[PDB]
This record gives C-alpha cells, sequence and structure tokens, in this order.
C-alpha cells in the first residue's frame, strides 16, 4: 500500500504570518509666523 | 509695581493660556527663547506685569501651569513658545481626575494642592505690590473645574483683596461633549461667587459663531478659538501694560461694573474682526467698532444680550484715536439703543484708551459687559442639572469619594438664587 503526503495548515500559522511593518517616517513640520514691528508709541512723546 | 500671576488650569485652560503667553510674547517683542527683538522701552517698560527677570535675560512668564494628567502640559512644552515656562512651574499628577468636580476638589486634588499654592507662593510675594490673579479654567471638566475652583478659594483666602479674574469656558448645553457638564459646572459656579472677582463667560459654542459667521473660518481648529479669547485677554490687562491718555487697571473693572456683591459674569466681544478677503474694505475707525462690538454675532458668550439688558458695560478700547470719538460713540449707543440699557444706573458704560494698539492692528476694541442676559444659560444649564438629577443620574462617582446629596441641591439652590438675582434687574 502506498502512504499519501500530509497537506496540513493550521490556521493560526496560515493567517498569522509574520506581516511587513508600515513605513513612518513623518514629522509635521510647523513655521513660524515672523514677528510683526512694534509700530506704537506713547502720545506723550507723540505730541509733547 | 503691579504684577499678575496667571494660574492655568486643566488641559482647556493649559492649552488657551498657552496661547496667551503666545500673543504676550509678540506683543513684548520675546522669543520662543525668551530674549528681547526690537527697540522699543514702551514694549520693554511695563514687562514685570507678567514676566519675572533671571540673570542673562531670559524672561521667564509667571505662569503657574497644573494639571492633573502629563498629557497637555507636555505638548505645551513641545510645541513652539513652549520652552518659556519653567520645568518647575509645572505642577505634574499622574492617573487623572476624569470628567469628576470631585476627583479635583475633594480627593485626587486636595494632595496636589499643597505643591500648588506653594509654586503660587514664591510667584506671588516675589515682587512688591500685587494686583491680583489671572486664572484659566475650565467648567467643563473634571479637572478643570476641580481643583480650579479649589484654588479660587485658596488664593483668596491667602489673599483677600487681590483681584481674582477668571476667565473660565462654561458649558453651553446645545453643540459640546462629555454628559457630565451639568454636574461640574453647577457645582462649579457655587465656588465660583463668593471666591472670584470677575468671572468672564467664554462659551466655545459663541466662539464657534464668531468664527463661523464673522471670520467665515472654513475649519475653525481648537488653535484658532484660543486664539480669539487669548486677545480678549490681551486687551482687557492692556492699561497695566501699556500707557495710554486714560488708564484702566483690573481694579478699575471690577468697581465700574459690579453693582451688588455677586454680580460679576460678564460676556466679553474683540473686534478688528473681518471676514477672509475683506481686509481691503473695511473702515477702521470708532463707529465702525462700536457698530461691531455691540452685535450680537461678536459675542464670546453665546447669551443673546437682546433677550435682556446691560446692566452695566465697559468698553477698553485700544490704538491711537480722539477722545470724542470715543465720547460721543458711547453716547450715541445709549441714546439709539435704548431699551437693552437698565434706567436705573446712568451713563451705563465707561470707557479706556491704550496708545499702543496691538500688533499690526491700528485700532482694536475689547468689550466687557456685565449683562443682564447671563441667566439665558444659568437657566440652560441649570434646567440640565435638574433633569438628570431628578431621576438620580450618575451621582455614585460623585458620592463615593465624599460629597453627601446636601452639596448638590445646594448647589442648584445657589445658582437658582443668582437666576433670581439677575431677574430682579430686568
Ligand atoms: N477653549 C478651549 N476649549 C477646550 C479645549 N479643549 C477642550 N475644550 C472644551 O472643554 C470641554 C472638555 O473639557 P476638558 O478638557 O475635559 O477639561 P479637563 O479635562 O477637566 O481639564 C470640551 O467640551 C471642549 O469643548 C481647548 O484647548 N480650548
Amino acid at each position: 500500500p502506498p502512504t499519501l503526503p500530509f497537506h496540513g495548515e493550521s490556521a493560526y500559522r496560515t493567517d498569522y504570518v509574520p506581516k511587513p511593518l508600515p513605513e513612518v517616517a513623518k514629522p509635521v513640520e510647523v513655521k513660524l509666523p515672523p514677528t510683526l514691528p512694534f509700530n506704537a508709541q506713547s502720545c506723550y512723546r507723540s505730541e509733547y | 509695581m503691579r504684577e499678575i500671576v496667571h494660574v492655568q488650569g486643566g488641559q482647556c485652560g493649559n492649552q488657551i493660556g498657552a496661547k496667551f503667553w503666545e500673543v504676550i510674547s509678540d506683543e513684548h517683542g520675546i522669543d520662543p527663547t525668551g530674549t528681547y527683538c526690537g527697540d522699543s522701552d514702551l514694549q520693554l517698560e511695563r514687562i514685570n506685569v507678567f514676566y519675572n527677570e533671571a540673570t542673562g535675560g531670559r524672561f521667564v512668564p509667571r505662569a503657574i501651569l497644573m494639571d492633573l494628567e502629563p498629557g497637555t502640559m507636555d505638548s505645551v512644552r513641545a510645541g513652539p513658545f513652549g520652552q518659556l515656562f519653567r520645568p518647575d512651574n509645572f505642577v505634574f499628577g499622574q492617573t487623572g481626575a476624569g470628567n469628576n468636580w470631585a476627583k479635583g476638589h475633594y480627593t485626587e486634588g486636595a494632595e496636589l494642592i499643597d505643591s500648588v499654592l506653594d509654586v503660587v507662593r514664591k510667584e506671588a510675594e516675589g515682587c512688591d505690590c500685587l494686583q491680583g490673579f489671572q486664572i484659566t479654567h475650565s467648567l467643563g471638566g473634571g479637572t478643570g473645574s476641580g481643583m480650579g475652583t479649589l484654588l479660587i478659594s485658596k488664593v483668596r483666602e491667602e489673599y483677600p483683596d487681590r483681584i481674582m479674574e477668571t476667565f473660565s469656558v462654561f458649558p453651553s448645553p446645545k453643540v459640546s461633549d462629555t454628559v457630565v457638564e451639568p454636574y461640574n459646572a453647577t457645582l462649579s459656579v457655587h465656588q465660583l461667587v463668593e471666591n472670584a472677582d470677575e468671572v468672564q463667560v467664554i462659551d466655545n459654542e459663541a466662539l464657534y459663531d464668531i468664527c463661523f459667521r464673522t471670520l467665515k473660518l472654513t475649519t475653525p481648529t481648537y488653535g484658532d478659538l484660543n486664539h480669539l479669547v487669548s486677545a480678549a485677554m490681551s486687551g482687557v490687562t492692556c492699561c497695566l501694560r501699556f500707557p495710554g491718555q486714560l488708564n484702566s487697571d483690573l481694579r478699575k473693572l471690577a468697581v465700574n461694573l459690579i453693582p451688588f456683591p455677586r454680580l460679576h459674569f460678564f460676556l466679553i466681544g474683540f473686534a478688528p474682526l473681518t471676514s477672509r478677503g475683506s481686509q481691503q474694505y473695511r473702515a477702521l475707525s470708532v463707529p465702525e467698532l462700536t457698530q461691531q462690538m455691540f452685535d450680537a454675532k461678536n459675542m464670546m458668550c453665546a447669551s443673546d444680550p437682546r433677550h435682556g439688558r446691560y446692566l452695566t458695560a465697559s468698553a477698553m478700547f485700544r490704538g491711537r484715536m480722539s477722545t470724542k470719538e470715543v465720547d460721543e460713540q458711547m453716547l450715541n449707543v445709549q441714546n439709539k439703543n435704548s431699551s437693552y440699557f437698565v434706567e436705573w444706573i446712568p451713563n451705563n458704560m465707561k470707557s479706556s484708551v491704550c496708545d499702543i494698539p496691538p500688533k499690526g492692528l491700528k485700532m482694536s476694541v475689547t468689550f466687557v459687559g456685565n449683562s443682564t442676559a447671563i441667566q439665558e444659560m444659568f437657566k440652560r444649564v441649570s434646567d440640565q442639572f435638574t433633569a438628570m438629577f431628578r431621576r438620580k443620574a450618575f451621582l455614585h462617582w460623585y458620592t463615593g469619594e465624599g460629597m453627601d446629596e446636601m452639596e448638590f441641591t445646594e448647589a442648584e439652590s445657589n445658582m437658582n438664587d443668582l437666576v433670581s438675582e439677575y431677574q430682579q434687574y430686568q
């Protein structure tokens, strides 16, 4: 009599295979608005 | 001279005060580093009202940031203009007061608050006088209102003459998250009325109404909302900070707005405000400023003043301007609009003039107003409170740590008689 080969994979090893890791290196670069020049005078200095 | 100690409580208070220290620093010419970057004595001479000095410059804010969850203060630190605060001016806290007034006021807050008044005390008698305390916090939240309003009573009993000026975000009922907003707000207003001097009701919902209708912001984020409030927060402390023809401190505001001992819930509106492409079209004269700050769309509190009167109002102007163009506008709103202004008080408005405008804008207005229309949400949060409290809503997480049921009925009773006190003058 012959001997059939064994085809068998358990479900944990079929669908929990080591997956490729996601590719994450994305910083959120934020600018800074430049500070406006200070246009403001005192009234005492403005007329006196 | 004069000194302000700024304490921020909770996630809302820390994120709304961080933008405040961004807009004050822009006004005083201070980098995220903390060095001056201009040539202006006026921009630097009244700096002790919000900044201390440490050896080689390094103008550190007088900020007492404090929270029971280490999630939002670190976000302030990592952001720009966030290294200005001292590492020991950060009262941390593990676990957390998860949306419970009691977890900030009876347990989990009483242990931390000993260290909080230490940091307050070093930044209180570190100078010569003290005008008062600026306290940004949140009524609609646990760690914000719990140790927030507790601190209000602690620094009142330690300094019972300083101005207790508090910016609070009241929970507006219509479109807002977290379900325990009625229980936090009603319990916190009770502590807020005999312990605070100038409570400024600044709702998130009405700030959204400013963003959608006035500014027409397509996607108003939470930084957009805090930018508006930080602008009003700079406009009220202007005369402690900059010269002017007619000056007005915070103690000016409390005397000339509060007729009777409680009566201290004001409405703010700040207005060089303009649409998206409307900077090329708006004028910036006083009459359009006055016509804008009295518009009900320009309230930070959705407590519509046409559904009420103006008990006493105030407008602290800023920028270069003439005194009569202030005066005739402050008189024309009284003569033309007479129904929404109370009669037993004459001349129901003060005005002040800062000669230093905000950065870029030639002229600006802030409008703090003691109006007898704030009781609309003193009824709104009370109806939300009693609808829950009748058939025994979320209370086992408010009882097992120490409060009894009588504190809830007394908190609603003080809410109710303050509603009746505002309805007295109507
Ligand atoms: N103005 C402002 N309001 C906020 C901010 N974050 C949350 N809120 C509001 O506050 C409510 C939640 O408060 P919460 O953060 O839980 O307070 P806390 O956790 O006790 O400090 C929500 O309804 C929000 O609308 C903020 O950064 N700025």
